[PDB]
């Protein structure tokens, strides 16, 4: 009975986050000497050229993780990671340029990473 | 005098803080903007003083009580920030929690 | 992943079922539904969602389905519903409810609020949004009034008069032509927006109408004036061809007519019936029983609300003052005991509850209080909560039936009723983007942010000096929206159609936002969302107890509310 | 007859060699030069020089080379030089700086400073006069920023923002040409000048040039809209094409690259680097390396400004409350840790002394202080003095070089990275006539009388009500250049030549004058008045070490500062 | 403190009654705005103790007697009105001929 | 109370040399402005106290002495300017040098 003014009473149960989409666990290495922290909506293909893993396994794909959250990677830290499926029209543009299109063109989008030094393609 | 902006707005936060005091002298409970008021001009005075940020960061958790406020005002305030000039020219000080 | 509900509703706002109390009220309300798609929140910040080729789109050119505003995580209270949504914003108008952000990569976006190079973001998260609410009894007598309206989360003034004239002090009346001319300029620089009502007093049509041509937004008919029978008829006749509402302050005295007498002149037209109790105004004994009429759109004036230990020593003496009353006067004294009645105000707390008495509003300065509309909207709320119960149609221990039937007499019903409800009074997509976002501790009290036209208007915001801006002192303060050619884009200037076919607006330079009156003379009782009950109210003469279907209305004052001493430095 | 110098300093103020302390730092400027001729200085009063026939001429009509406004007896100090001179004043510009008065008589007149019938007289002996600041790093967050700016001898306003937005509140964004739009509406109503930035970020060009054509003067690169690859790619091709001038807060998370991607991606392309030490953000631990780089216009934003004691105390708290980080959150703690760094901080107070950190800004309202980009800048001057001493340029025991590449920081260099200084900046023959007058007592920490578009806007004065200006209270205050329609005159709206071709201010009725952006895109670090240092800075991504030249650069903190506890209130 | 324009200007009355009240303990007359300024900031202090609006109308009128005051202010003052916060809300205090 | 524009100015002078004495009795040397404000509000009060002029001029330069400011706060301070309400209406001090 003691009132917190504008207070909660949250109902019982939890909230999944993704649901119904694939999940994909992954391991990535931060190979360079200064941390990476990584947002839960960039297209994972897309970050840091120095973090190892493998490439392919990023495409379509992002962290599984509460929206606006973030993993961090400090250096040399190897982790693995759990991502999920890019929804909507499964698009991609701008970011580090990999992409501009569908996530569907995975020879195209591991040429460019390959060609620009992204690291773990495979 | 050469009072800027910030100068004069400030004043007014001194003159809640005495007008606050004087509720809580009398035996009033206090009210979310009384006690605001009182802690706020308490940093700047503190500052004043020549103490430091993080002596305000602690000391600011200690100025006022539950029993010193009404019923949910310590949960209303979950920081208290302000602005002022120490020996060392403008800092931030913000208090978390002040009142537990 | 999971994450449980607190931690849910910390980061993000309130979700399904949850709950949320009002201020320091005992009212919960629930969320009702959310338009999210949970994992895809929209939300703003360093290494946030709304980012470049993520949350937000990096393709579209503004005219491309692209937001100006996105409002993200918003629980918005609402005539049409309580739920979780993302509110979208361009040209100055809600475009979308729903779920903003990107579709390349977020599934459920709503299509027309992409979140893209054009856009910006105000994080709700935690917030409760309301429409600004719309205040019909205004006395426009001391400019500073308007920022006591905005920093409770009001966003509409309409009423009359000139400044600190008599009339004006006495009634919401701007008188003639020219007096509307010189309102209508300097409607120019008030932060808010504005509709002027005409003097409802007259034998002849002409001298009415022509106010009407020159730019008022409606009429009043208020007793001061003479509220007598030709002149109520008259405005009434003048109101049905010219598409306005005419508000009725009555005659108290009785001198021309019972009230009776004044439904007869009415004779079945559509009328606003200000301060419908009566302490503020109207027929002795009996004029709260206008509020039964299907003709009649009721809205009740703020010192009475609601009936507290205090309210009939301060109404009688404010009224003795006021009208120069003396204590040792018999016809004096007998005059305030006829018009200010403990039993009335009583029945008037338990008439809000039940959707007899539509609409709020203040009397602002007159003999209400311009910042206190929805102040005092909620703890009447409170009050019945805690006198009469959850009523009937409530469920899941939730109030939403009161919260949305009290939300709608400040907000919707008083749009409604002036002819302004195409372009506010609602959160609903084609409505004016004015919005008042509120931390749920304040929620009633103080306003965070007024939105007015899609660019914030006034905030509770700190020291300009600081390196941040919530550095104590935190106060009310005008924001951009208000400043230099931005005040004309982000208000509305509320005419009638004849002034604007006219060409008023470019006659006197007008730059702000014109907007219409329509559709005020086909409506009644009916059309009050969640107050829409007609009934026969009877007023005994001699006790002046209140009966509803042969039921007494009676009712206790309160020794104290919510929303009170809690909140306010004096 | 000769006059000794105190008595002359006295009386006209300081003449060559002589030397003034600057507040109560220990930095002492010295005259350089003086325009004047002994026995014939200009000066206004009874009986004194500039009445008719005597140094005011009685023939000469406005046209005739005659003054709008003469300064007599100014101390300039300014990236040009430390000299005495006359400044003289028409249609708003600074027409005339020498020797001012009537060649009637009068020997060393420069021919266009004649005072004649049309000519006021502001008496400008024993102060110091300076341009205007030019703060390139603004968020428009609250309005009364503006006054806070103006008391602190700020003229210009470069940045973005909606008011209390939350894109805004971390951003210098204006998104989209509805924004863009009304706040130029908005800026009618500021008094002082303003230019407004864009969002930078898209991956299409479109969306980006949109705002560039609505009336944006430039663009922002910011994290917290995804300052990714594809977005600094596309507003450098923006501003490439445009004219404007791109800043950039580079991805502090390094998410998407590190400083060298970031590098890559600018491309040799001309940029403006914020907050270039990184508290304000940045690559962690790095972005400070940026400022070595030839093509990067690198600025500071000043609550870093200088190292002292309570500094990191200070930030590493604003930081986790604003980022709602918490204590007990080990990956929060390691970002905080990771970003707020004593060893940058140390370092950049050297890299300002050394001229290789070009330029200072606030950061106003988001982590920086409106009212102290010039109060900060003096402070690190005299910091830097006492630590390493007069540097090796000096001579005459004065401080006029520091004092020189100290000024440059916040008059001219922003004004030349903003592609602005044809405009603002600098106390020159040609330019508009924002000058700010300043007591030597309080020079840097209260202006006296800041002059908008050559007349006051701004003033340290007293009670309205007594017989003359100066009893108390003395504090700042709006001046006549800020009322009515003036406002329109006195002060200038940036923004990009392609928004002006096409129309824009006739568009949404604007009436300040127009000022264009342009030659910002073939500058670089070579371009900045006495901070044009290019050099390898090394940052060690271990123990964050900084070295230039191989040489550490360390510095300490220190416990007090000048121009602090001696003039404030708070 | 979240103030609304109401609270910032009612600040302004504590102050000059406590400007007030000091001109008296020093043994001045009090003049016009002097006495107005004291009787209002007791009504609107008087709210805040929770008084009712009946009590403050009765006290107001023993706050400051005539020979507190200088000659013909207790003529000046017809009545002193105030609004503030009772545990009931606001509330208008009207006290008559305060100073007989 | 029927405050003009000076008036409510003024009450910020009052205020401000309110803090200073506070600021003053527990210790700290005063700083410029709080200088300029003790001996302001010392004029208007002795104004109102019904001194004349010339006490005034005599009595301002001895409400501060050098040991109770920062160094330096002497030589900023030529003189003090104050206008206030005498018995035989406005009139204007001018307090030179009041802190040798
Ligand atoms: O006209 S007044 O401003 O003096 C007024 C006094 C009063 O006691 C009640 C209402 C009023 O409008
Ligand atoms: O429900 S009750 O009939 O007990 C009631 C009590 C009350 O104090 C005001 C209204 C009411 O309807
Ligand atoms: O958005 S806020 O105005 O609440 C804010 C809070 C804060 O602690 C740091 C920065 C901010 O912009
Ligand atoms: O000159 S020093 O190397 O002693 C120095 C000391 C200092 O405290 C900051 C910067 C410096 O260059
Ligand atoms: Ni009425
Ligand atoms: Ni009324
Ligand atoms: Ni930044
Ligand atoms: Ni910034
Ligand atoms: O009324
Ligand atoms: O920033």
């Amino acid at each position: 009975n003691y009132i917190v003014p504008g207070e909660y009473r949250v109902a019982e149960g939890e909230i999944e986050i993704n649901a119904g989409r694939e999940k994909t666990t992954i391991r990535v290495s931060n190979t360079g000497d200064r941390p990476i922290q990584v947002g839960s909506h960039i297209h994972f293909v897309e970050v840091n050229k120095e973090l190892l893993f493998d490439r392919a396994e990023g495409i379509g794909r992002r962290l599984n993780i509460p929206s606006g959250t973030a993993a961090r990677f400090e250096p040399g830290e190897e982790m693995e990671v759990e991502l999920t499926e890019l929804g909507g029209n499964r698009e991609v543009f701008g970011i580090s340029d990999l992409t501009n299109g569908s996530v569907d063109n995975k020879e195209l989008i591991l040429q460019r990473a390959k060609e620009l030094g992204y690291k773990g393609v495979e | 005098m050469h009072l800027n902006p910030a100068e004069k707005e400030k004043l007014q936060i001194f003159l809640a803080s005495e007008l606050a005091l004087k509720r809580k002298a009398r035996g009033l409970k206090l009210n979310y903007p009384e006690a605001v008021a009182i802690i706020t001009s308490f940093i700047m005075e503190g500052a004043r003083d020549g103490k430091t940020v993080a002596m305000l960061m602690e000391e600011g958790k200690h100025v006022l009580t539950r029993d010193d406020v009404m019923e949910g005002v310590p949960e209303m305030i979950d920081d208290i920030q302000a602005e002022a000039t120490f020996p060392d020219g403008t800092k931030l000080v913000t208090v978390h929690n002040p009142i537990s | 992943m999971k994450i449980n509900r607190q931690q849910y509703a910390e980061s993000y706002g309130p979700t399904v079922g949850d709950q949320v109390r009002l201020a320091d009220t005992d009212l919960w309300i629930e969320v009702e539904k959310d338009y999210t798609t949970y994992g895809d929140e929209a939300n703003f910040g360093g290494g946030k969602v709304l980012r470049e080729g993520m949350g937000e789109n990096g393709t579209y050119t503004r005219t491309e389905n692209v937001l100006d505003l996105l409002l993200t995580n918003a629980l918005i209270l609402d005539y049409t519903g309580i739920y979780k949504a993302d509110i979208g914003v361009k040209d100055g108008y809600i475009v979308g409810i729903g779920k903003g952000g990107n579709p390349d990569i977020m599934d459920g976006v709503t299509p027309n609020m992409i979140v893209g190079t054009a856009t910006e973001v105000i994080a709700a998260e935690g917030k409760i949004v309301t429409a600004g609410g719309i205040d019909t009894h205004v006395h426009f007598i001391n400019p500073d009034q308007v920022d006591v309206a905005l920093a409770n989360g009001i966003t509409t003034l309409f009423g009359g008069g000139t400044g600190p004239a008599e009339g004006s002090k006495a009634t919401t009346v701007t008188p003639g032509p020219w007096n509307i001319e010189k309102m209508l300029k300097s409607t120019e620089g008030l932060p808010i927006n504005v509709g002027i009502l005409g003097k409802g007093h007259g034998s002849s049509i002409a001298p009415i109408m022509e106010q009407i041509d020159a730019g008022a937004a409606g009429l009043k008919i208020h007793e001061d004036w003479g509220a007598t029978p030709a002149s109520i008829d008259r405005s009434l006749t003048v109101a049905d061809e010219a598409d306005v509402q005419v508000a009725i302050h009555s005659d108290t005295l009785n001198e021309a007519g019972f009230l009776e007498d004044t439904l007869r002149a009415i004779n079945g037209r559509v009328i606003h019936s200000f301060h419908v109790e009566g302490a503020g105004g109207g027929h002795a004994p009996d004029i709260m029983a206008m509020a039964g009429h299907p003709n009649v759109l009721p809205s009740s004036t703020n010192p009475t609300r609601p009936f507290t230990v205090n309210t009939i020593d301060e109404h009688l003496d404010m009224l003795m003052v006021c009208h120069h009353l003396k204590q040792n006067i018999p016809e004096d004294v007998a005059f305030a005991d006829s018009r200010i009645r403990p039993e009335t105000i009583a029945a008037e707390d338990i008439l809000h509850d039940l959707g007899i008495i539509s609409m709020m509003s203040t009397d602002a300065l007159a003999m209400g209080r311009a910042g206190e509309m929805v102040l005092r909207t909620w703890q009447t709320a409170d009050k019945m909560k805690k006198q009469r119960g959850p009523l009937a149609e409530e469920k899941n221990g939730s109030d939403n039936f009161r919260a949305k039937r009290y939300v709608s007499k400040y907000t919707i019903n008083p749009a409604i009723a002036q002819g302004i409800a195409h372009e506010v009074g609602s959160i609903e997509e084609g409505k004016f983007a004015d919005l008042v976002l509120w931390e749920p501790k304040f929620f009633g009290v103080k306003a965070d942010r007024v939105i007015k036209g899609g660019i914030i208007a006034y905030a509770q915001i700190g020291d300009p000096s600081a390196s941040i801006p919530t550095p104590q002192p935190v106060m009310g303060r005008r924001m951009y929206g208000t400043v230099g050619d931005l005040i004309h884009d982000t208000n509305i200037t509320f005419m009638s159609k004849s002034s604007i076919q006219q060409g008023v607006p470019a006659k006197l330079g007008l730059k702000r936002r014109i907007g219409t009156v329509k559709n005020c003379r086909n409506i009644g009782k009916k059309d009050m969302k969640w107050n829409d009950v007609t009934t026969d109210i009877d007023i005994n003469p001699e006790t002046y107890e209140v009966k509803v279907d042969g039921e007494v209305l009676t009712c206790e004052p309160v020794k104290e509310l919510p929303m009170a001493q809690r909140y306010f430095l004096f």
